[PDB]
C-alpha cells in the first residue's frame, strides 16, 4: 500500500495492478443487478509490427520492435457499463478513461512506427 | 636532385623513416576499410536477402 512518493520515478506508475497466485475464484453474476467496470488497466509488454514484404505470397509476419518513448504506454482509469445480456454473456461498454497512448516503436534497421495505442469506444 | 619517380628512395638507408612510411601506408589502408564500410552501411538496404 504505497504513496506517490514511494512510486515517483520507479516505473511502477506505468504498471497495472496484479493479483496473487491464489486469486483463482469466481465472481458471481446476479442477473438482476446492474454492474460496472470501475477500473480497467492495460499494460503492453510487447509491440509487434507486421512486415511488408515485396511480393504478396509468403505471409508477412509480425516482428518485435524497440520502444523509444519510455514508460508512457499504459491505458488506465478506464470505466463503463458491464451489461448482462439475454444469453448470460457480459458486454463491457467503455465510457471514459485514459484510453489511448501515443507510442513510437522502432523496427530493426531504424524505421520508426508511431501508433495511437488505444481501446477508445 | 632526385627525379620524381625516385623520391621515396630517401628511405632506403633510414629504417626509422621507412617504418614511419609503412605505418602511414597502414593508416591509409585501415582508414579506407573503415570509410568503405561506413559508406556501404549508409547505402545498404538490409530488407531483402532473397532478391
Ligand atoms: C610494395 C610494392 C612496392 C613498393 C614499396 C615500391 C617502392 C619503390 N619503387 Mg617499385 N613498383 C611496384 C611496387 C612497389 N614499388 C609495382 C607494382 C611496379 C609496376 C607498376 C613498380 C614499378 C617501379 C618502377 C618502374 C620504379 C619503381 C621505383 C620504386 C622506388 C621509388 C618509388 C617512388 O619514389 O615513387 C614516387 C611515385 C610518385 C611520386 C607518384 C606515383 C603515382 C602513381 C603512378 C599513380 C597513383 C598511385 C596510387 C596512389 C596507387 C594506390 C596503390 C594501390 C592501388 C596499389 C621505391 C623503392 C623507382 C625506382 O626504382 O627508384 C630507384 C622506379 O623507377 N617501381
Ligand atoms: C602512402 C602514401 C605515401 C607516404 C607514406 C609518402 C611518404 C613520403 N613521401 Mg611521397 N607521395 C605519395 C604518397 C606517399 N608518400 C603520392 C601519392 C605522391 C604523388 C603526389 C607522392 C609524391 C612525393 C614527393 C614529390 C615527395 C614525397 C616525399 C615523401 C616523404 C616526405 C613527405 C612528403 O613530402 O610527401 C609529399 C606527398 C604528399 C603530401 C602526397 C599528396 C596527397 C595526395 C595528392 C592526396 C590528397 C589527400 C587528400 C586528404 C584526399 C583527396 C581526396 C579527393 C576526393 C579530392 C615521405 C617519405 C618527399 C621527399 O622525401 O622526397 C625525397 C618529396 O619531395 N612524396
Ligand atoms: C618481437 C619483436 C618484433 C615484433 C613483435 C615485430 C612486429 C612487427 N614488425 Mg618487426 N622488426 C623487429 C622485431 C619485431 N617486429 C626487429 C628486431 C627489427 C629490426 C629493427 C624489425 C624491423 C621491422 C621493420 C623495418 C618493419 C617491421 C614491421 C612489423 C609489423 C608488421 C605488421 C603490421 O604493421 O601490422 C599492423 C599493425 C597492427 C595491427 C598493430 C599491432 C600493435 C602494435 C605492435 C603495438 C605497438 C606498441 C609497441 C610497444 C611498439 C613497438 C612495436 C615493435 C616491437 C614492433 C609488426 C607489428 C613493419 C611495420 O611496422 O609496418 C607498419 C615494418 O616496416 N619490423
Ligand atoms: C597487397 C595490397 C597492396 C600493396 C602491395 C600496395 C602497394 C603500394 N601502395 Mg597501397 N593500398 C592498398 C593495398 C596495397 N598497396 C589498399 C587496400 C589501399 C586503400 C585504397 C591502398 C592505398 C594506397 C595509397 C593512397 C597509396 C598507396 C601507395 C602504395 C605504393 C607505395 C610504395 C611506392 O612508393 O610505390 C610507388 C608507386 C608505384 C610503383 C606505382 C603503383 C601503381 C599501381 C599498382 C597502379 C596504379 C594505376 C593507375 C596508373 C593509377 C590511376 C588512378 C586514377 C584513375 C585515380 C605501393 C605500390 C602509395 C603510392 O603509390 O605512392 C606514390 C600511395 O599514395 N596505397
Ligand atoms: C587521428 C586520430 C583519430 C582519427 C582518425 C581518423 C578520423 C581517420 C580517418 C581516416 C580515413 C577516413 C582514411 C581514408 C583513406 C582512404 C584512402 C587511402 C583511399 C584511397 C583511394 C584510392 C587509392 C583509389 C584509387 C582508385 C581510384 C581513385 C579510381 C579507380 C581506380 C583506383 C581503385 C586505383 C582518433 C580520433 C581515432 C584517435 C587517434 C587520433
Ligand atoms: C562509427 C559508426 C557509428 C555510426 C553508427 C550509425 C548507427 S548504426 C546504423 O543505423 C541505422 C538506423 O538505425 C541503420 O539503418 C543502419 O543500417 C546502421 O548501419
Amino acid at each position: 500500500t504505497l504513496t506517490y512518493d514511494d512510486i515517483v520515478g520507479t516505473g511502477l506508475a506505468n504498471k497495472c495492478p496484479t493479483l496473487d497466485d491464489t486469486a483463482r475464484g469466481a465472481y458471481p453474476i446476479d442477473s438482476s443487478q446492474t454492474y460496472r467496470i470501475a477500473r480497467l488497466c492495460l499494460q503492453p509488454t510487447t509491440f509487434l509490427v507486421k512486415e511488408e514484404p515485396k511480393n504478396k505470397r509468403q505471409e508477412a509476419e509480425f516482428v518485435p520492435t524497440k520502444l523509444v518513448t519510455r514508460e508512457t504506454t499504459s491505458l488506465d482509469q478506464i470505466q463503463g457499463e458491464l451489461k448482462v445480456n439475454s444469453d448470460g454473456s457480459l458486454t463491457f461498454v467503455e465510457e471514459d478513461g485514459i484510453d489511448f497512448q501515443p507510442v513510437t516503436v522502432q523496427m530493426a534497421g531504424g524505421e520508426r512506427i508511431p501508433l495511437l495505442f488505444t481501446v477508445k469506444n | 636532385g632526385l627525379p620524381w619517380y625516385r623520391v621515396h628512395t630517401v628511405l632506403i638507408n633510414d629504417p626509422g623513416r621507412l617504418i614511419a612510411a609503412h605505418l602511414m601506408h597502414t593508416a591509409l589502408v585501415a582508414g579506407w576499410a573503415g570509410s568503405m564500410a561506413l559508406y556501404e552501411l549508409a547505402t545498404f538496404d538490409p530488407s531483402d536477402p532473397v532478391l
